């Protein structure tokens, strides 16, 4: 069974250096021709390089030459890749496929970015509201946070049901994102509604409750 | 060299369907190694196809790879439900490797469903920040493919809007938001605002008055 597992990747800052690595399970890399590609944030396929087998060519993408190194260390069955003058364009989820790309590791994440940053939660409320279904779509922006996960929850758990929390986006070094909730009209404003975020890296917890605009 | 794919597709479990790759150099042919590859949810990746016909050891009999027309192709006999992913295509050109878009393939194991769409004006403690995120919440659609537009006053608004790429629910169904952010003082100077999302020719808009 072939196992494939890449390890090393981390936030960066722009013009900053990295080395990531792939360890190999099931085969022995010497024999192997063995290839790096990344998946960025808009969600598409790139081609970073390739190591020929035997003692073969390795290939570079324009948008990687000269900048990116892979190395191979047979003795410990371990591809590498070194990244040296980052730019923000590199942010991607990196990863190694096995000839022809029939296996593939986990990945790693690679953010180039500028510094960790507790988020600015909002609430967001409707623009003095109607109730078309006699419910209502209530939310929570988490703003400009700095390294991801955050934890959004509503009335710690009690609101389970409803709940739809968005993926984050990086756009200017910093994280965004949205949580919302939808309840019948029948418990908001009677009843209170609160979107509880922890950033655990920051160690922030906050909760902030959606009273009417 | 450019490598060109259908943008999405949708099937009926049981039907064969078929996915293409277009270089833009030429006819696609036997030395470009056409590969295939899937993509499940959480960036899970598995080769699919290599070398033109060859499947990976593992991947059943139902995927096919050859080339028809100018084209690199994809073909799976009697689509599964289970077979709703993404599908990325990999050509050779002798030096490098050029991957192409993907192919959002959809397998309906439900009914369509109707984008469930929300804006949410800026929250005063945010325009305090001199900062004013629009948020639009895209919710229950199915298939998950939706594009998003953005008008300020009638005009549409060509930049500061992000856009989530759809994820799943529970039920199976699909989410995206997309935000709007401008300064305090952009906001300001405009009155309407709208969200307006387009899914599988039908386009819901959710507007807003400022004053
Ligand atoms: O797998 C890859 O990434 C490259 N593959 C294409 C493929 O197998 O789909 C192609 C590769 C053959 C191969 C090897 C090198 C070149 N380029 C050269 S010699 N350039 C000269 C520069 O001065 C082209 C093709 N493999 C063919 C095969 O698997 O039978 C052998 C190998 O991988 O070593
Ligand atoms: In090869």
């Amino acid at each position: 069974e072939v196992t494939l597992v890449e390890s090393g990747g981390d936030s960066v800052k722009p013009g900053g250096s990295l080395k990531l690595s792939c360890a190999a399970s099931g085969f022995t890399l010497s024999g192997e021709t063995m290839s790096w590609v990344r998946q960025t944030p808009e969600k598409r396929l790139e081609w970073v390089a390739t190591t020929l087998s035997g003692g073969g060519f390795t290939f570079y993408s324009a948008s990687v030459k000269g900048r990116f190194t892979i190395s191979r260390d047979n003795a410990q069955n371990n591809l590498y890749l070194q990244l040296n003058s980052l730019r923000s364009e590199d942010t991607a989820l990196y990863f190694c496929a096995s000839h022809r790309f029939v296996h593939w590791g986990h990945g790693t994440l690679v953010t180039v970015s500028a510094k960790t940053t507790p988020p600015s939660v909002y609430p967001l409320a409707p623009g003095s509201a109607a109730q078309t279904n006699s419910m209502v779509t209530l939310g929570c922006l988490v703003k400009g946070y700095f390294p991801e996960p955050v934890t959004v929850t509503w009335n710690s758990g009690s609101l389970s049901s409803g709940v739809h929390t968005f993926p984050a986006v990086l756009e200017s070094d910093l994280y965004t994102l949205s949580s919302s909730v939808t309840v019948p009209s029948s418990p908001r404003p009677s009843e209170t509604v609160t979107c509880n975020v922890a950033h655990p890296a920051s160690s922030t917890k906050v909760d902030k409750k959606i009273v009417p605009r | 060299a450019v490598v060109t794919q259908e943008s999405a597709l949708t099937t009926s479990p049981g039907e064969t369907v078929t996915l293409t790759c277009r270089s833009s150099t030429g006819a696609v042919t036997t030395s470009n190694y056409a590969n295939w590859v899937q993509e499940k949810p959480d960036h899970l990746f598995t080769g699919l196809i290599g070398g033109t016909n060859n499947r990976a050891p593992g991947v059943p009999a139902r995927f096919s790879g050859s080339l028809i027309g100018d084209k690199a192709a994809l073909t799976i006999t009697g689509a599964q439900t289970e077979d709703e992913a993404r599908y990325f295509c990999a050509l050779w050109y002798s030096n490098l490797w050029v991957f192409g878009g993907g192919t959002k393939l959809t397998v309906l194991g439900q009914p369509k469903s109707s984008p469930s769409v929300t804006l949410f004006p800026p929250s005063s403690e945010e325009l305090e920040t001199n900062k004013a995120t629009l948020v639009c919440t895209i919710i229950d659609f199915y298939p998950g493919v939706v594009t998003v537009d953005w008008k300020v006053d009638g005009t549409p608004v060509t930049q500061g809007m992000e856009t989530t790429q759809p994820s799943k629910q529970s039920n199976n169904k699909y989410m995206a938001s997309s935000y709007l952010t401008l300064t305090a003082r952009e906001w300001e100077r405009h009155s309407s605002y709208s969200c307006q999302v387009t899914h599988e020719g039908h386009t819901v808009e959710k507007s807003l008055s400022r004053a």
